[PDB]
RNA sequence: GGCCGGGAACUCAAAGGAGACUGCCAGUGAUAAACUGGAGGAAGGUGGGGAUGACGUCAAGUCAUCAUGGCCCUUACGACCAGGGCUACACACGUGCUACAAUGGCGCAUACAAAGAGAAGCGACCUCGCGAGAGCAAGCGGACCUCAUAAAGUGCGUCGUAGUCCGGAUUGGAGUCUGCAACUCGACUCCAUGAAGUCGGAAUCGCUAGUAAUCGUGGAUCAGAAUGCCACGGUGAAUACGU
């Protein structure tokens, strides 16, 4: 139960457990179980090494994990060193997409730093 | 010789015929078991036979529409109750000590200005 | 109220069973009005209360309800800057009001994996003087054995 | 309302019921898919440039009797305040106090 | 954002006074409130100083400039602290 | 032939269909009765301060009434006197073939 | 709420808490002879607890 | 206690927001519960008045005040509440 | 397939009527007024809900709806335009929404409403698309057509008490639609991301019955922009000894 240099959980169902792969949701889980003939009620722990590699090829054909978290990272990068008004978002940590800050915000900004 | 009621409850409207047979039950092309899934439903369609048992002794023919479930069924046993005191001018006084004869009334209070709902009314906090 | 409140209301009778007592017991249980869901966990529940002490059901949940109606209760009272607690003869009605109520709080209050299990249990054991509803009889009970003295005051 | 701002209301109506036709046509072109990238990108150029005045998004009903922008009814043109004043005269056919 | 079909949005005079750019090389600063305006290819070399609201300010365009709305340069709140 | 009818007040609407179905027996034809409809409630919540005070209402309403009348066997007559009939103000019709 | 309570039972317990508080009767607010009886009855019923009561 | 203030019609400056602070300060040991409590200037023409309302434990307290200037209108409202919270305390202190 | 000929019963539509008055019967009561109980009745004592607000109070609110005494401005406190601002954020307070799960999440299957809107507007069916939507274009000024398949419920399966198959904030990428135009500042869609939150200190609010609780539906404003407001039904409790 090794997948894209992870341990994925061998005792839920495959849709769940495939899941623990950063860059996977719901919808590539399923395609994933289909695309790579594995039904989905199936546990991870009664596979064989050759369901399990199959499962593994149907992986590689998105960017996932390490790779995934590099472009992320990148196009913020990008963004700060444009400068443009999303950009600074970025930078003094506010809400990007226009939401309120006179109230609430507090996703971005964290707790509450009292006056005085 | 078919005997008649009209029965009202809530927003339902239930008209009903009434025959002398073995005891069957239709209500909109359907059987009571298949139509009314709760089981509440089917005892208070039935309380009226049960009390006066001709349960089994006539069989009835209904149709209704508007109300939710136990709207209906409670619309329907008031449709019964009619016909089953037209077919039966005796029954009545037993029917009606039952509280079965009354056609209940309660409807759902309109909305209000200034309220969240008829009578809830929005919060205010001293604190 | 001031006045008396006119008008008591009519609780039909379980569909299975046909008590009245029982129906009451659905409501109590019942939660943002969903009535059959509740009907569910109750029978759910005698079942596995009849399954185990084999003594029918609206004859067992009985023994359970008996071990923890309270008889008396106190009633808090200001007198000068204190607050007399005072024992007071329990209504029929309430008592049966209060048990329903205890057993239930005390199901709820509890770790197993359904509300019927919950339930279920809960009702086994009060009938074996076990649980927490149980347990709050007995301190309902304790309090107004320990302040009898001011039993007779109308005040 | 300040008259001026009434006015502009009348400037604003009559220009976008005169190039109505032409922005129609001249829009229709922009959302078709399958015509030439050439018409199309004309167009855009085109439409941007007879004057802003002359869109229906442009206009604000008013009250017609006192020109208040807020609290406006269409079936009657006028303002929640207006409509009391005549409703209760008997100056709105029909129109009358409701209970239920 | 705008539909892809209706493709990038440019206002004209802006559009226009940039041929002459282009085309007729001049090294200048143009001013211009095209807020609106998507930057095109040909603007990535020129200076343009976008209205912000009160004041013009200079945005050398570069190739990462590019589909982006000029005014998502010019900042129109000043904000420090408290 | 249809015609339906439609008013904002009752009593006024009971007339011209009495007046109608007098006509349609006089020019003879038979005049399959006349059938009211549902009657539309169009509603409407004001601010009846002139600022502040939004919990301060009035609720009004009109109420509109449909009649349908028919015309079963149309006389030639009839036609054109069924046509030719001024009728109370602040009434609609829409005779139509 | 929807009707009046017993007006006997009342003007007993009336009686009675301006016993124990210890009014005079004749403060007694009844001439109805029928609810009088029963304030003085409560009045005197509470005369006896005051007694065993500081 | 926690203080709200408001001007309707008067420019809250920073002596007359600390002023009304210190004043309003002393109330707490008439009765310790005190909780929000906001607090209103005017200035009608000539008529300066001060307002304030004291959510307490278990009640609501308000009084108002005219002075003729905005301090000796506090100062007056000061000696109001005073009176009132004390009232409050010992109909609950009441043994 | 009310589908067809028929039928005018029934449901329903809406004009007109009938009905409840302490009228009838006991007991109490000053031979009163009334009270408590009983009968019949769909309904019983103001049956339920709405509309309706006395003389006055608070120099309460509105000169920014309008009107208007006075005062002031008149190559500017008037008028036009582009861009920005009202959407700013160390923070404090009020009103809400969604949660924290198993009376629950997810998937398949399948019942039962009411009220309301539509004219250059409501827009089916068909084709395309995972989807928001797109193209084409029937019907309807509407008890006929369209919005527009109610949801909770119910059966069968699964998850097994985990910060979880709970929650869905935040953010990246990729789109759609309205509109001269969505950078500041729209709604929505798909893929990925998967935060705080384990039922909330002192205090504090709503509600007495088809009520609270809970579940969906519509409308006004409106090019587009509801968790608000105004309406509509479904399911449907708890408890009042008492002062
Ligand atoms: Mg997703
Ligand atoms: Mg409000
Ligand atoms: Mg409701
Ligand atoms: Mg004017
Ligand atoms: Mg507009
Ligand atoms: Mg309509
Ligand atoms: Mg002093
Ligand atoms: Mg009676
Ligand atoms: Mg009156
Ligand atoms: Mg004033
Ligand atoms: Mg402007
Ligand atoms: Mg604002
Ligand atoms: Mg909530
Ligand atoms: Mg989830
Ligand atoms: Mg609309
Ligand atoms: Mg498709
Ligand atoms: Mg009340
Ligand atoms: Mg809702």
């Amino acid at each position: 139960a090794r997948i894209a240099g992870i341990n994925i959980p061998d005792h839920k169902h495959a849709v769940i457990a495939l899941t623990s792969i950063y860059g996977v949701g719901k919808t590539r889980s399923k395609a994933i179980l289909a695309a790579a003939g594995i039904a989905e009620d199936v546990k991870i722990s009664e596979l064989s090494e050759g369901q399990i590699d199959t499962l593994r090829d149907e992986v590689a054909k998105f960017v996932v994990e390490g790779d995934l978290r590099r472009e992320i990272s990148m196009s913020i990068k990008r963004l700060m060193d444009l400068g443009c008004y999303r950009g600074l978002r970025h930078r003094r940590g506010l809400p990007v997409r226009g939401q309120r800050t006179k109230t609430n915000a507090r996703t971005r900004k964290g707790p509450r730093k009292p006056i005085k | 010789n078919q005997y008649y009621g009209t029965g009202r409850r809530k927003s339902s409207a239930a008209r009903v015929f009434i025959k002398p047979g073995n005891g069957k039950i239709v209500i909109n092309q359907r059987s009571l078991e298949q139509y009314f899934g709760r089981e509440t439903a089917r005892m208070v369609v039935r309380q009226p036979l049960e009390l006066v048992d001709m349960v089994e002794k006539l069989d009835l023919y209904i149709t209704v529409k508007g109300g939710g479930i136990s709207g209906q069924a409670g619309a329907i046993r008031h449709g019964i109750t009619r016909a089953l005191m037209e077919y039966d001018e005796s029954l009545r006084s037993e029917l009606r000590k039952a509280g079965f004869v009354t056609r209940d009334a309660r409807q759902v209070e309109r909305k209000k200005v200034g309220l969240r709902k008829a009578r809830r009314r929005p919060q205010f906090s001293k604190r | 109220p001031r006045r008396r409140v006119i008008g008591q209301r009519k609780i039909l009778p379980d569909p299975k069973f046909g008590s009245e007592l029982l129906a009451k017991f659905v409501n109590i249980l019942m939660v943002d009005g969903k009535k059959s869901t509740a009907e569910s966990i109750v029978y759910s529940a005698l079942e596995t209360l009849a399954q185990r002490s084999g003594k029918s059901e609206l004859e067992a949940f009985e023994v359970a309800l008996e071990n923890v109606r309270p008889t008396v209760e106190v009633k808090s009272r200001r007198v000068g800057g204190s607050t007399y607690q005072v024992p007071v003869e329990v209504r029929p009605v309430r008592r049966n009001a209060l048990a329903m109520r205890w057993i239930v709080e005390a199901a709820r209050k509890r770790g197993d994996k359904s509300m019927a299990l919950r339930l279920a249990n809960e009702l086994s054991d009060a009938a074996e003087n076990k649980g927490t509803a149980v347990k709050k009889r007995e301190d309902v009970h304790r309090m107004a054995e320990a302040n009898k003295a001011f039993a007779h005051y109308r005040w | 309302a300040k008259q001026s701002m009434k006015a502009r209301e009348v400037k604003r109506v009559a220009l976008a019921d005169k190039y109505f036709a032409k922005r129609a046509e001249l829009k229709a072109i922009i959302s078709d898919v399958n015509a030439s990238d050439e018409d199309r990108w004309n167009a855009v150029l085109k439409l941007q440039t007879l004057p802003r005045d002359s869109s229906p998004s442009r206009q604000r009903n008013r009250c017609r009797q006192t020109g208040r922008p807020h609290g406006f009814l269409r079936k009657f043109g006028l303002s929640r305040i207006k409509v009391r004043e005549a409703a209760m005269r008997g100056e709105i056919p029909g129109l009358k106090k409701a209970s239920w | 954002p705008r539909s892809l079909k209706k493709g990038p949005f440019i206002d004209l005079h802006l559009l226009k006074k940039v041929e002459k750019a282009v085309e007729s090389g001049d090294k200048k600063p143009l001013r211009t409130w095209s807020r609106r305006s998507t930057i095109f290819p040909n603007m990535i070399g020129l200076t343009i100083a976008v209205h912000n609201g009160r004041q013009h300010v200079p945005v050398f365009v570069t190739d990462e400039m590019v589909g982006h709305k000029l005014g998502e340069f010019a900042p129109t709140r000043t904000y420090r602290g408290h | 032939i249809r015609i339906r009818l439609k008013a904002f007040d009752h009593r006024l609407i009971d007339q011209a269909t009495a007046e109608i179905v007098e006509t349609a027996k006089r020019t003879g034809a038979q005049v399959r009765g006349p059938i009211p409809l549902p009657t539309r409630k169009e509603r409407f919540t004001v601010l009846i301060s002139p600022h502040v005070n939004k919990d301060a209402r009035d609720q009004y309403e009109i109420r509109t009434h449909l009649r349908l009348v028919d015309i079963v066997e149309p006389t030639e007559k009839t036609v054109d006197a069924l046509m030719r009939l001024d009728l109370a103000a602040g009434v609609d019709v829409q005779i139509s073939l | 709420k929807r009707q009046k309570r017993d007006r006997l039972e009342r003007a007993h317990q009336r009686g009675y808490q301006a016993g124990i508080a210890g009014r005079s009767k004749e403060m007694c607010p009844y001439q109805t002879l029928n609810q009088r009886s029963q304030w003085l009855g409560g009045w005197r019923e509470a005369m006896a607890d005051r007694v065993v009561m500081a | 206690m926690q203080l709200n203030i408001t001007g309707n019609n008067v420019e809250i400056t920073e002596a007359l927001r600390e002023f009304v602070t210190a004043k309003f300060a002393k109330l707490e040991q008439y009765f310790d519960r005190i909780n929000q409590v906001y607090v209103v200037l005017k200035v009608e023409k000539v008529t300066h008045t001060s307002d304030a309302t004291l959510h307490v434990n278990g009640g609501e307290i308000h009084a108002s005040a005219e002075g003729q200037d905005m301090y000796a209108a506090i100062d007056g409202l000061i000696d109001k509440l005073a009176r009132q919270l004390t009232k409050h305390k010992d109909k609950l202190k009441q043994h």
